[PDB]
């Protein structure tokens, strides 16, 4: 068949009612495997659907460049998913600039923050952390944070400053290479027909 | 189940009846400076280990005297990391140093499309490609901005050519086509309507042309896209997959190292499902 | 003043909900951050609530025995928050139980699983997942799996099956074994509180 | 740019030099014959410890030498040691006399450390004494293979559990419960008399209540039980030493023994650095 | 240049496959846990054991550790190990068979690898049989704190010092004595009978001797009883043999027990290497 | 057990924070990126440097600041080698600083090395002074096929190689061999106007040593401008000192050029151990 | 046939006069090399007789238990070569004792004084030197010295107290044990007539 | 008092006669240690003299270039001592060439011919020798050789030819820097007289 790889959170909704406009019916509807006579879905979470898709267990999954970059991920990113404009960002308190000494760092995103640091070549102290990162400066956790931003309100409000823009992230549908040699023909009417239906929202 | 270690007499017979000696060599070996991954033991030796069957060779035809001519075939473990783990996987493969024509490099894919062919049950593809082109597109694309087109080609992001095509304002139309051929267009005959230069095209002819008239029974196929290849090797490029057990089953292609050149090829009994 | 690491989750409203009857209101309130007169919340990932506590950076907080144990972080841990029992557990596909010798099992808790694999003679690899654990066997990914469970609604819907139980999961209320010193008539006065709010429930 | 209040190393070497203990400076790096625990591996085939404790670097320095020594030193040096998977170094202030001979020889190092401390820190700060010799009497009256355990719970002051732990398994841990709750409650040394405690272990808590509690007017000397860990490591008068203006832990020192060698040691942190 | 001589490894080959022998191909390097002198520590925190020994490798590494039965398999690999400060490594060709249910077993190796040495080298072949039981028999009355001595002793064929100790010590050696005079003097299997051992012993080695004397006439085989040395390491029947041509150990073998089981293997030495 | 003059430590360091030094105290590891000589591997995957040079480690830890930082530091802490196949490790006393905004401070941290040095050794100190500036000139009409030798030849005083070379080449070897004849002959600085020296080089050379000379006046004050290895680590003027009690080299230090600037620094070498 | 590694030095002249007395004629020679159609004579140090028996380029050699120790060899032994009383020992300067510390010790033997110092649980730094061991605590290059002793006289002359005896030695023949097997009849032949001319001068 | 570390064997006459010549008188003599009321001498091996400098135990010796290079010592040199011309060489069997790959090279100079193989990009097996060096490649221990050679009777008589120069060798009196600024008036009047000497003759 074609399995693939969905992250569950705020793509989830997206992605699954992209595959419905499809054609695609599961008649297996579990909260974390919806398996259907020609498709199976995992449900997996965004960080993990890299895993997946290197060890060739999915053949297709739904990335955002945040997680590729992040995971060292080498694979085939044909189109994007529709989504607002985020951006991974450097960011500390509002009129504090790079305190130089070892600059402290809190992310999600330790490897991604790891190379970043190298590049600038900084010493740093990296706390991961899974979430509420913005509080690790407000809370004396950390000097600076590296994250995702969009609008920009969460760090307005937490009063962080970006002091850098690393990249902007899109969210990619994604390929193992061998697959789409392997099954190419599945793969390329799928993605086709994907592809046809984001077209149709403008 | 070590039973598919046998194929590796087999691969010994084609490779000896086409002049190749064996090569064998320890995986562990001493290093006279640290250079990336080593180990290091209790009697202040450091090593490094196989990681690139094609990289020891040539550092073993350094130690031999002047010049050396190399016709050999390999068989054994290549050592790698999956983070921080250390994996091993068998090879057989050859390499031939330098390659004086084509002739060479298409012997050596004769050996390592023949065995893929026998090792593995269920439709095989002969991807083909060439180091050649790249220079071809980069040189009416503006000099910053070369390792991000080259990635995009590499990706197959197409969805991201045509949004730099539009916020920079260059035509990158041969870009999109080299991507989009390598999906709709993978048959050696659309190789006619690809612009190239003379000699890459004609690699490409002569080595598409004579997999297939040697191998009826082989999907051979041509994709310009492999863009990390770049670095590592110079010239024909080929990569084979295995569709019963989807994945990637063998790679080598034409190198140029410090002057000089060679081919070389590598078949992995299993492994690769990336 | 004294600061808390709270737990987002099923946690935050039943402690949230606690504060308020020990008669703490709020001021000002963001998704993330609850500050009031004497008091501030900082509403963190249950992961993080030992690393909000450990460097000394908030002074109370409340965590899981599976995040206490997968930190190996040292805090005092005055009482619970009574709370559905459930389990840190072994698990594997249905019927074909432990095939051994060399052993893969995906987690949410490496640390945790690390220490599991070595107190039983046992040789094996780790595969960190940040959820959908209970998905890796079915795929190509491990042969096992350890994870929380409740109800045996998940595994069983997942056609796994419990093989061992490693320890059964409270919530702890813990504390800064610092400022347990160095602020102590203020952490106890508070904590006296929460405790008969919890207590009268 | 990696400074230090070397004005602090000085006072330090003053209030001990005057006390008769001599300067102990040692490189970080020591060869080693056997992998054992945190080792480094050499570019020449060395291992090496790191300097994790100086009782115990202090301690086989004695060992080289064979017609066997009193020992009294103070250092100044890193302390190194691993957060999850980076070394990090806690640059220390210490003493060190093998063998204590009486209580007046642990006295000295507390009377060193608390005074340095209370001088090296704004805070008011607070000497929290304990003793190791609570824990066996303790112990029997309750079950075998509930030991390690109630112990983990005192550790952790898990009052609630062990409240729980005297109905689902039935005996009676009410002096336990009465040592945690003393803990926070009744830390004043005062209540030293109201306490059920060996008599020696009273005797040494008392005496050194009142003489830190004489010399040492402006700091808070409290008294608490809990912290069993320091049971295979320490044997005999414990402290610890915080301050309530760093919100920190700042010193921590002890009685100990090593075959039959008595010994008290005490370290103070002015920390810091990563390596 | 690292040639091999791979017909030896065919040859070999075909011989344990024509016996159903089977293939066993593990990576050199292994993970290890705990620290054990010849380890190897690597950039990344794992710490390595070295494959130094196959028939321990053979053991831990398949063996389908919970039910089912026998296990041939040949091998072909470098085995490692360290002279003085040097990683140095052997080619070995070697087979195991574990469970040894009978001499028959250590008879159906011994035929394969001295068949295999008498074809790989070009001068008379010596097939030295000993036998690890033979030595809690002797030592049976001499003291325990002598035990180590008297056994290095008859292991480098020290008469000399073990004379002059059973006159210092004033105890009997003599049967420690006869045992090295006999590995000098009475070496043809046909003086069994007029040696004092254990029956088993004495069975193994008549049975042994009597197939590989009949089967292989050209070989000489003889029987020596010193090699102290295989005894923390073997457990019964034990083998080695010396090409007089170019004056090496070529080869060496024998039972063993890890834990209740019972196995016998044995490997020829082709290359020395790095 | 491991005692070190600390009396002295102190009195360096009251010699410095006068001068406006501040103290430097760093841990002996530090990681590395990539693998850079000497190193050390821990079960952990971490790869480390250990100090092997103090004013390398003051620098490579003055780039981790953004405008650069103006730096005035003394150390006091052990530097590690390796002799033979084992780690050694010697105490040594330092002072850094850079900017270097002229000579007053390179002659600034002479002075107090060289006192130290007179305070801390019996026997007359010599301090012996040099210049790099020196060989530029030397080598500009002598070919560069034997530019590395010669420096080789000067470093050893060998003034027999130089002869017999001045002979199978066929140069004017002549100023190589004054250079080397006057380092035995003529070391005492009223011979610095009748040396052919580049006029700075002269110019620093004849200031150090009245400074030196009028502020000390039982050191014996040298020139020697044989000691071309260290060509590549300074950059100016360049000491050494030597204690003929025990006979031993005692101190050294000089003026070097770290990147875009100049820098001075010196140590003096207090007690050596091993490890 | 066979090849012997014979240690140049004290033993020379007693093991070639035992090679005349055995019927060995040279026909061919040099400071280095001893032929004659059915025996060669390595003239080796006696440090290396062991690498030329272990690597099996000679069949037959002569060594003291020092160098035995030495170079962790181990090889066939059948007899002894019969000398005066020698023994491996610890030494320092006259009444003087052992250093507390970190110990300096001088000697030819770096491999039995590293094993000595593990053994005794000690820390020490090894000086390796080629002779004239017993300066170097008179130089202070060391504190103490691990070297061989006959009298005592080469250990008083010089200040030095014998402080601990490591290990006595003797003089073996030793034998290539590959070459005791392919060579066999040749090698105990020659070994055969050696032991007879050893008890014939009766030792 | 001067100390010297003077080499035993070939030079041992030729140096001592030269202090002889100096006025240098001996009280005490022994085969190791000659003692005069002003100038000691150890009797030492050649290779062990820069051992002797590098720690300061004695000032002054006398050494070839060979040893000054085996051991990476860097110490004064002023002048030599007249001797015949030698080479440190590389040597194996007439016209056998250099094998591929491993060489086995034999030597009492271990670190000169392993720097030599660096040097050359060389991957060669190093076999430590005390002495007759030029056996090895006859018995097989060895395809190549690192000694010295003057005359090359001693090569020609063991059928070796030369295969590369390496460097040529001189003996030198040899100097611990300190010991030149620490007590140079009586270094320097006693090099200034060995000088004398060696000019006379
Ligand atoms: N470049 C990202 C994807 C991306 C780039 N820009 C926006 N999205 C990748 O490596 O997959
Ligand atoms: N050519 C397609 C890429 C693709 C192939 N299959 C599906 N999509 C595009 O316009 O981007
Ligand atoms: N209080 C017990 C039970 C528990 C652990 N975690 C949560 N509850 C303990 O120490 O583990
Ligand atoms: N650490 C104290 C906390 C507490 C508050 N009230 C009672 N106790 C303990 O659990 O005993
Ligand atoms: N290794 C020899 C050395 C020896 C002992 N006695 C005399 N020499 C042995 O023990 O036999
Ligand atoms: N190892 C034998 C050697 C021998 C003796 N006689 C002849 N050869 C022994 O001493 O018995
Ligand atoms: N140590 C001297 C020896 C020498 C040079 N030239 C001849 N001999 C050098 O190499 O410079
Ligand atoms: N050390 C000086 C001594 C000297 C030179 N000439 C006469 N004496 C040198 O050898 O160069």
């Amino acid at each position: 068949m074609l399995k693939l790889a969905i992250p569950k959170g705020r793509l989830e909704e997206k992605v699954m009612t992209y595959l419905k406009k499809t054609g695609v019916i599961f008649e297996r509807e579990s909260s974390i495997l919806r398996e259907g006579k020609d498709i199976v879905c995992f449900m997996v979470r965004p960080f993990d659907v890299p895993t997946y898709l290197v060890h060739g267990v999915a053949d297709i999954g739904f990335c955002g460049t945040d997680v590729l970059l992040e995971k060292e991920t080498s694979l085939i990113q044909p189109f994007f998913i529709p989504t607002n404009i985020s951006r991974m960002v450097l960011a500390g308190p509002k009129g504090r600039g790079i305190p130089e000494g070892e600059k402290r760092i809190a992310t999600k995103f330790p490897n991604v923050t790891q190379r970043y640091c190298e590049s600038k070549g900084w010493h740093c102290r990296i706390i991961p952390l899974k979430g509420s990162v913005e509080l690790a400066p407000i809370a004396g956790l950390s000097d600076l944070i590296v994250d995702i931003t969009e609008t920009g309100r969460t760090l307005k409000e937490n009063n962080l400053e970006i002091l850098d823009e690393i990249f902007v992230i899109r969210t990619h549908v994604v390929v193992n290479p061998v697959s789409y040699r392997t099954k190419r023909e599945e793969v390329v009417s799928f993605l086709e027909k994907l592809q046809e239906v984001i077209e149709h929202d403008s | 189940d070590f039973l598919d270690f046998e194929k590796v007499f087999s691969f010994y017979s084609k490779a000896t009846k086409k002049g190749f000696s064996p090569f064998f060599v320890p995986a562990l070996e001493k290093a006279e400076e640290p250079a990336g991954n080593f180990f290091l033991d209790r009697k202040g030796n450091l090593f490094s280990i196989r990681e690139d069957f094609t990289k020891t060779v040539l550092n073993h035809r350094k130690r031999y005297s002047p010049d050396s001519q190399i016709k050999v075939w390999y068989a054994d473990f290549v050592y790698r990391y999956s983070g921080s783990d250390l994996v091993a996987e068998y090879q057989l493969g050859l390499e031939k140093v330098p390659r004086n024509s084509l002739d060479d490099s298409l012997e050596v894919l004769e050996i390592i499309v023949e065995s893929a062919s026998e090792f593995f049950e269920g439709p095989v593809i002969v991807e083909i490609g060439h180091t050649g082109v790249y220079e071809d597109l980069l040189k009416e694309i503006p000099k910053d901005l070369h390792e991000k087109v080259l990635n995009l080609i590499d990706t197959k992001n197409l969805a991201e050519i045509e949004f730099l095509s539009h916020m920079k304002k260059i035509d990158l139309s041969r870009v999109e086509k080299i991507i989009e051929d390598s999906i709709y267009r993978r048959s050696p005959e659309h190789l006619k309507t690809m612009d190239l230069p003379l000699s890459v095209r004609e690699d490409l002819l002569s080595a598409s042309s004579f997999l297939q008239e040697k191998f009826p029974t082989v999907s051979v196929e041509i994709d310009l896209t492999l863009a990390r290849t770049i670095e590592e090797y110079c010239g024909l490029i080929f990569t084979i997959y295995d569709t019963s057990s989807s994945r990637l089953v063998a790679a080598g292609g034409e190198y140029t190292v410090n002057g000089e050149k060679g081919v070389g090829g590598s078949i992995f009994l299993e492994g690769k499902t990336c």
